[PDB]
C-alpha cells in the first residue's frame, strides 16, 4: 500500500497494523539537526509539546559563555550561533578529493567591566562538516560511519551487597556526577556507615552531615529509627563539623591547615561546582527521575544538594531493613529498592552532536581556555571580538577526531542495507568506552526487556557478539538515549489505538499484552485468559481483561536483516543470526532478479535504501538518458535529474543507477526513477530463484560439499567487476626526485610501444600480470661498477645512464581496461604530500565469472560453497529434459534446522509455477480462511507473507496438492516433494522420488583472490628479515608453534630447523643452498644455528663467558 | 657514551685533583649510570627518554 | 570509629617504603 511505483508482492497477512513503516535514518541526522537545531527540528521538537529545545550548541555557548577575566574587568559574551553554506554537489568533493563543509560565523561580544562596552563581531567560524542526504559526512571525497556507544545512566546507583562473613546485605550506593568525582555511601557491615566520598577510607557522614550544619540532634530526630544510624552517631566519637570537616579535610588531602577552605569552600566546590562539579542534567533530571522528588521541576543543573543526599541516604538505611516505597518529605514516596545495570533504563546511549559537543566542548574549552590566558594579558582597549579568535585548534582536533574517530568506519559501500545495517549498527565500547579485555559475559548477556530494542539475534560474532548490535525495529529512542516503543496500550477488550513511545522502565510496572492474538474484532480478545510477562517479565498467563497495553504488531525486538527469511520458528537461530551477518556478503553481480518470494521487507524495506534516482515531483516525464533525466516537472518546471554509473565502491564496483521509464510519461514525487546497484526492479537484486534439489551425491555435496551447473556460464547468471585505484606519485628528494617520463631503460619495445606519450596508456586499455604501468624514473645514484662492466658497456657501447629506473607495473590477477586517472599535481597546485609533485590513480575492469569450489547461499542461513563446475547434459533433469539448478546434500538441517528451505522451495516451484484453488464447489478449508483472492496462482508471480505470520503446512502442503500444471498441464512435480529425473549421464531412472525446488541465493564478497596468496620469496625485514609480508608480497604465510610439535611428533628436524635457518631468514643458505639450487647438488647440508653463535657474545657482554666442550 | 663522557670526565678530574665529593659524587654517578646499562630504574628513578 | 579500617598496613607500607624511595 502507499507505494506510488507499487506491484504486489502478495504476502499473507492473516492481521493488520494500523501503524506503518518508521524511517529509520532519521535517527542522528535529528540529532546532528537538532545539534544543529534548525528552524526545522527547531519546528521537529518544537511540535509534539516540548519546551525550549536548542540546537545541540547555546550551551556550548552558554555552558560556558558569556565571558570574562579574572580580573572581574573583561566581559566577553557570544551570539549568531549558526554557519553560512557549503559550495558543492558534495559530488564535488567526491571527485574533488577535499571533504563537504559550509562556512560558520558567529557573533560573540566583549564588554568591558570597567566602563563596560561593547565587542560583538559576528564571527566566522568554520567551514564544517556537511551531511549527507544519506546522512553523513564523506571526508575528503572519503567518508567513514559512526554509531552511538550505548552507556548505561550514569548518577549514584545502588544495590544489596552480601558478605558469605555473616551474610549479612551491605547494600550501598555510588555517586557518579558527569566529571563530579566520587563519593559513596555503603551498608556497613557491622554499623553503620558506608560513608567514604571518592575513595576516602570512611567516616561518620555527618561529620559530613552535621560538617555542613547538622545538630546530632536533627538527625535522629529526623533519624532516629534509623538506629544503625544511632550507631554512627556514637562510634562517631569526634564532634565538631569543623573539628571534623578539618580533620576529614585532612582526610582529604591529607595534611594540610585546614583554612576556612578546609571548613567549606573547594568542599563546595568539590560537588557544589557546577563550575567544574558538573553531573548531567538528564541525570539531574534523572534524581526526580529517582524518586518524585523536586519533579514538579522542569529542572536542569548540576545542583548537587546534601538535600536529596541524606534524602537518598535514608533511602539506603530504609531500605537495608526491607521497606517498600515512602516519601520523603514533600517529594512524594518512592518504592524503595536496589539498581540494576543491565536493564536499559540503566543504560543510556549516546550520539553525535553529544559527542561532538564533548568533542568541540574542550575544543572551545582549549581554544578558548586562553583567550582567558590572552584576555588578561591581551590588554585591555584595542582588542576587538577578534583579536583573540583561533578556532584552528578546534576543527584541528573535531575535524581530527574524525581521523581517531574510530567509531565513524568507512561505510562498507558494498550493498545498500549492508551499508544500512552499519546503520542502525550499535555498541557500547571503545574511546572512554569498554575494552572487551574488560567485561563480564552479561555485557553481552541476554535478559527480558530487549524486546523492541534490538535485533536479540545479530550482533557482532567473533569475540564480539553480546557487544553491539542497533535497534529492533520501530521504538523510537528517547530524547535521552532511551527506545520509545508505543504499544497496543489496551483499553477494556479494546486497545486503545495509540502509540505510546515507551522507556521500558514506568512501563514495566504495566501489562504485557500479545499481538498474535484473537480479539472479538474489539480489543476483545475473544478468550478470558491470556499470557504476559511480568515483573522479571515473567511470561506469565493470566485472563484477558486486564492489561493496559498490547503491542505495536508481531515481530519488532527483530532487525530488518532479522526481519528477511520465515520458516524461523523451524531454523537454527544460530545458523539464523549467521545468515544474518550472512546476509550482506552477497556481492551485486549484475543480473538483477528478487526472489518471487518474500516477504514485504523487500523494497519497501529496500526503499529506506533512500537511493534509486526516486520521484521529487507528480510532474510528467522530461528528456531521458543514462546520465540522468530532464524532469517535468509539471509546475511547468523541470530538472533533468541525474543517474551515476561506473565509479567504485569501498569494494571496486560501478557507479550504475538503472533507470525505470520514458522521457515522456508522467509520475509524482517520492515515486522511484530509477535504481542502480543492489536494485532489481526497484528492489534489492540479491540471488537467483533457483532450482536444484536434495541428494547428497557421488560425494560432491558430501562435507559441506557441493555439486554445481554449468549452463550458469554462458548463462552467465554470475559476475560483475572491481575495482582497485590505481596510483603512483611523482616525488622529490635527494639525489634527484621521481620523474614521470615514457622513456625508459633498456626496456622492451612495445612494453613502451603502448602507454601515453610519456608514460602509461590510455583508458580502457586490457593488459594481464606483470604489465609495466607508469611512466616514472628517478636518479640512480652515483657509486662506480666494475670496469668490468663499463668496460662491458664500453665492450657494448651501452652507455648506461645513471637514473633509479622506476615506475610501475601490474602485479598478479590483474587485467581490464584503464580506467582513473588521478594524476594529481602538488606541481600543478593540486596539493599533495612532501617530496612529490603529483599522481595519478587509475582503475581498470575486470568482469569476475565465477568460478565453481568457491561459495556462495541463500536464506536459511544456508550457506554454501561452490564446488564443482558441472556441464549441463550430464544432470539429471526433468523428466521433462529440463534439468537442475544444481542438487543438494543432506543431514545438516537435521543437526541443523532451516527446513523452510524445504518449504519455501516447494513454494518455490511452487510460485515459480503458479496453480489454482480448485476449491470450485467449495472450500479447501485450510484455504476456507486466509487470503483467499490468491485462489490460485497465476503460474509464477509475486510472492510475499508476514513474518511471525504465513499460511500452513497442510495448507501449503494442501498448495502443494493445489497447482498450475504446465504445458502438457502437465507436473512432473509430485503432490508430495519428490519427483524423478534421470540422469544427464548414464541417465536411466531413479531408486525413488525426487525432492527438489528452487532458491534465490546471493554471492560473496570472500573468495580466493581475497584471500588467494603462498609466497616463494621477496621482501624480508630488513631487521628480523623475515618475510616482508606485503601488496607486492603475498606477505608469505607465517608458522606455528604447535606445529613444530607436530615434527616433534615425527622429528622431520631439519625440516623445521632447516626453516628456523631456510625461509625463515637464513641469510646464507638462502643465498647459499639458493645456489645450491642453482646448481642443484646435494645441498649444502644444513649448518649451525649461527646468530645463536651471536649469544656469547650477546653474554661475555655481561661478563658471561662459560662454555659446553 | 655517558660513561664515556664520566671517565673521561670525573677521570679527566682525578688528574687535578680536589675535594673529591664530587668524584664520589659521580664516581657512584657513573656505578649507578652503568647499572642503568645493567638495568634502569631496576634501582630508583629508571632513566626514560 | 566511623572509619573504614586498612588505612595503615597499605599507608603504613607506601608510607614505609615511600620512604625506601626516599632512597634514590
Amino acid at each position: 500500500n502507499s507505494v506510488p511505483g507499487a506491484p504486489n508482492r502478495v504476502s499473507f497477512a492473516k492481521l493488520r497494523e494500523p501503524l506503518e513503516v518508521p524511517g529509520l535514518l532519521d535517527v542522528q541526522t535529528d540529532s546532528f539537526e537538532w545539534l544543529i537545531g534548525s528552524p526545522r527540528w527547531r519546528e521537529s521538537a518544537a511540535e509534539r509539546g516540548d519546551v525550549n529545545p536548542v540546537g545541540g550548541l547555546e550551551e556550548v555557548l552558554y555552558e560556558l559563555s558569556p565571558i570574562e577575566d579574572f580580573s572581574g574587568s573583561m566581559s566577553l559574551s557570544f551570539s549568531d550561533p549558526r554557519f553560512d553554506d557549503v559550495k558543492a554537489p558534495v559530488d564535488e568533493c567526491k571527485d574533488k578529493d577535499m571533504t563537504y563543509a559550509a562556512p560558520l560565523f558567529v557573533t560573540a561580544e566583549f564588554i568591558n567591566n570597567n566602563t563596560g562596552e561593547i565587542k560583538s563581531q559576528t564571527v566566522f567560524m568554520g567551514d564544517f562538516p556537511m551531511m549527507t542526504e544519506k546522512g553523513t559526512f564523506i571526508i575528503n571525497g572519503t567518508e567513514r560511519v559512526v554509531v552511538s556507544q550505548l552507556v548505561r545512566s550514569p548518577g549514584v546507583y545502588f544495590d544489596e551487597t552480601i558478605d558469605k562473613s555473616t551474610d549479612k546485605t551491605l547494600h550501598s550506593v555510588k555517586v557518579i556526577p558527569s566529571r563530579g568525582a566520587w563519593l559513596e555511601f555503603d551498608v556497613d557491615k557491622r554499623d553503620t556507615v558506608g560513608v567514604r566520598i571518592d575513595r576516602k577510607r570512611r567516616q561518620p557522614v555527618t561529620v559530613l552531615l552535621k560538617a555542613l550544619g547538622w545538630t546530632s540532634e536533627q538527625i535522629v530526630e529526623r533519624f532516629g529509627f534509623s538506629e544503625i544510624m544511632r550507631s554512627t552517631l556514637e562510634k562517631d566519637n569526634t564532634v565538631g563539623t569543623d573539628e571534623a570537616l578539618l580533620d576529614i579535610y585532612r582526610k582529604l588531602r591529607p595534611g594540610e591547615p585546614p583554612t576556612k577552605e578546609s571548613a567549606q569552600t573547594l568542599l563546595e566546590n568539590l560537588f557544589f561546582k557546577e563550575k567544574r562539579y558538573d553531573l548531567a542534567r538528564v541525570g539531574r533530571y534523572k534524581v526526580n527521575k529517582k524518586l518524585g522528588l523536586h519533579v514538579g521541576e522542569p529542572i536542569t543543573s548540576s545542583t548537587l544538594t546534601e538535600e536529596d543526599v541524606v534524602a537518598t541516604i535514608e533511602y539506603l538505611v530504609r531500605l537495608h531493613e526491607g521497606q517498600t516505597t515512602m516519601t520523603v518529605p514533600g517529594g512524594v514516596e518512592v518504592p524503595v529498592e536496589t539498581d540494576d545495570i543491565d536493564h536499559f533504563g540503566n543504560r543510556r546511549l549516546r550520539t553525535v552532536g553529544e559527542l561532538i559537543q564533548n568533542q568541540i566542548r574542550v575544543g572551545m574549552s582549549r581554544m578558548e581556555r586562553v583567550v582567558r590566558e590572552r584576555m588578561t594579558t591581551q590588554d585591555v582597549e584595542a582588542i576587538t571580538p577578534q583579536t583573540l579568535i583561533n578556532i584552528r585548534p578546534v576543527v584541528a582536533a573535531i575535524k581530527e577526531f574524525f581521523g581517531t574517530s574510530q567509531l565513524s568506519q568507512f561505510m562498507d559501500q558494498n550493498n545498500p542495507l549492508s551499508g544500512l545495517t552499519h546503520k542502525r549498527r550499535l555498541s557500547a565500547l571503545g574511546p572512554g568506552g569498554l575494552s572487551r579485555e574488560r567485561a563480564g559475559l552479561e555485557v553481552r548477556d541476554v535478559h527480558p526487556s530487549h524486546y523492541g530494542r534490538m535485533c536479540p539475534i545479530e550482533t557482532p560474532e567473533g569475540p564480539n557478539i553480546g557487544l553491539i548490535g542497533s535497534l529492533s525495529v520501530y521504538a523510537r529512542v528517547n530524547p535521552f538515549g532511551f527506545i520509545e516503543t508505543p504499544y497496543r496500550k489496551v483499553v477494556d477488550g479494546v486497545v486503545s489505538d495509540e502509540i505510546v513511545y515507551l522507556t521500558a522502565d514506568e512501563e514495566d510496572r504495566h501489562v504485557v499484552a500479545q499481538a498474535n492474538s484473537p480479539i472479538d474484532a474489539d480489543g476483545r480478545f475473544v478468550e478470558p485468559r491470556v499470557l504476559v510477562r511480568r515483573k522479571a517479565g515473567e511470561v506469565e498467563y493470566v485472563p484477558s481483561s486486564e492489561v493496559d497495553y498490547m503491542d505495536v504488531s508481531p515481530r519488532q525486538m527483530v532487525s530488518v536483516a532479522t526481519a528477511m527469511i520465515p520458516f524461523l520458528e523451524h531454523d537454527d537461530a544460530n545458523r539464523a543470526l549467521m545468515g544474518a551477518n550472512m546476509q550482506r556478503q552477497a556481492v551485486p553481480l549484475v543480473r538483477s532478479e528478487a526472489p518471487l518470494v518474500g516477504t514485504g521487507m523487500e523494497l519497501r524495506a529496500a526503499i529506506d535504501a533512500g537511493d534509486v534516482v526516486v520521484a521529487e515531483e507528480s510532474g510528467v516525464i522530461e528528456e531521458v538518458s543514462a546520465d540522468y533525466i530532464t524532469v517535468m516537472h509539471d509546475n511547468g518546471t523541470r530538472r533533468t535529474y541525474r543517474m551515476r554509473k561506473f565509479a567504485r565502491s569501498n569494494h571496486g564496483t560501478c557507479a550504475n543507477q538503472c533507470p525505470i521509464v520514458d522521457a515522456g510519461d508522467r509520475v509524482e514525487a517520492g515515486q522511484v526513477i530509477a535504481d542502480g546497484p543492489c536494485t532489481d526492479d526497484g528492489e534489492m537484486a540479491l540471488g537467483k530463484n533457483l532450482l536444484v534439489a536434495i541428494m547428497p551425491w557421488e560425494g560432491h555435496n558430501y562435507e559441506d560439499a557441493i555439486i554445481l551447473s554449468n549452463r550458469l556460464v554462458e548463462e552467465d547468471v554470475l559476475t560483475s567487476i572491481h575495482i582497485e585505484e590505481h596510483e603512483i606519485d611523482a616525488r622529490d628528494t635527494k639525489l634527484g626526485a621521481e620523474e614521470i617520463t615514457r622513456d625508459i631503460p633498456n626496456i622492451s619495445d612495445e612494453v613502451l610501444a603502448d602507454l601515453d606519450e610519456r608514460g602509461i596508456v590510455r583508458i580502457g586499455a586490457e593488459v594481464r600480470d606483470g604489465d609495466i604501468l607508469v611512466g616514472k624514473v628517478t636518479p640512480k645514484g652515483e657509486t662506480e661498477l666494475t670496469p668490468e662492466e663499463r668496460l662491458l658497456r664500453a665492450i657494448f657501447g651501452e652507455k648506461a645512464r645513471e637514473v633509479r629506473d622506476t615506475s610501475l607495473k601490474v602485479p598478479h590477477g590483474e587485467s581490464g581496461k584503464v580506467i582513473g586517472i588521478r594524476v594529481f599535481s602538488r606541481e600543478d597546485e593540486d596539493e599533495l604530500p612532501a617530496g612529490v609533485n603529483e599522481l595519478v590513480r587509475v582503475y581498470v575492469a575486470q568482469k569476475r565469472k565465477i568460478s565453481d569450489g568457491d561459495k556462495l547461499a541463500g536464506r536459511h542461513g544456508n550457506k554454501g560453497v561452490i564446488g564443482k563446475i558441472l556441464p549441463v547434459e550430464d544432470m539429471p533433469f526433468l523428466a521433462d529434459g529440463t534439468p537442475v539448478d544444481i542438487i543438494l546434500n543432506t543431514h545438516g538441517v537435521p543437526r541443523r534446522m532451516n527446513i523452510g528451505q524445504i518449504l519455501e522451495t516447494h513454494l518455490g516451484w511452487c510460485a515459480h509455477s503458479g496453480w489454482k484453488v480448485d476449491a470450485a464447489k467449495g472450500v479447501p478449508d485450510w484455504a476456507a480462511r486466509l487470503p483467499d483472492e490468491l485462489l490460485e496462482a497465476q503460474p509464477n508471480a509475486i510472492v510475499s507473507t508476514p513474518v511471525f505470520d504465513g499460511a500452513q503446512e497442510a495448507e501449503l502442503q494442501g498448495l502443494l496438492s493445489c497447482t498450475l500444471p504446465n504445458r502438457d498441464g502437465d507436473v512432473l512435480v509430485d503432490a508430495d516433494g519428490k519427483a524423478m529425473l534421470f540422469d544427464g549421464r548414464s541417465g536411466e531412472p531413479f531408486p525413488y522420488p525426487v525432492t527438489v525446488g528452487y532458491m534465490y541465493i546471493m554471492k560473496l564478497h570472500h573468495l580466493v583472490d581475497d584471500k588467494i596468496h603462498a609466497r616463494s620469496t621477496g621482501p624480508y625485514s630488513m631487521i628480523t628479515q623475515q618475510p616482508l609480508g606485503g601488496k607486492a608480497q603475498f606477505g608469505g604465510q607465517r608458522f606455528g608453534e604447535m606445529e613444530c610439535w607436530a615434527m616433534q611428533a615425527y622429528g622431520a628436524a631439519y625440516t623445521l630447523q632447516e626453516l628456523l635457518t631456510i625461509k625463515s631468514d637464513d641469510t646464507v643458505g638462502r643465498v647459499k643452498v639458493y645456489e645450491a639450487i642453482v646448481k642443484g647438488e646435494n645441498i649444502p647440508e644444513p649448518g649451525i644455528p649461527e646468530s645463536f653463535k651471536v649469544l656469547l657474545k650477546e653474554l661475555q657482554s655481561l661478563c658471561l663467558n662459560v662454555e659446553v666442550l | 657514551r655517558r660513561v664515556i663522557n664520566r671517565n673521561n670526565r670525573l677521570k679527566r678530574l682525578i688528574d687535578l685533583g680536589a675535594p673529591e665529593i664530587i668524584v664520589n659524587n659521580e664516581k657512584r654517578m657513573l656505578q649507578e649510570s652503568v647499572d642503568a646499562l645493567f638495568d634502569n630504574g631496576r634501582r630508583g628513578r629508571p632513566v626514560t627518554g | 570509629f566511623v572509619w573504614d579500617e586498612d588505612e595503615s598496613e597499605a599507608l603504613r607500607q607506601a608510607r614505609k617504603d615511600a620512604e625506601l624511595t626516599a632512597s634514590a
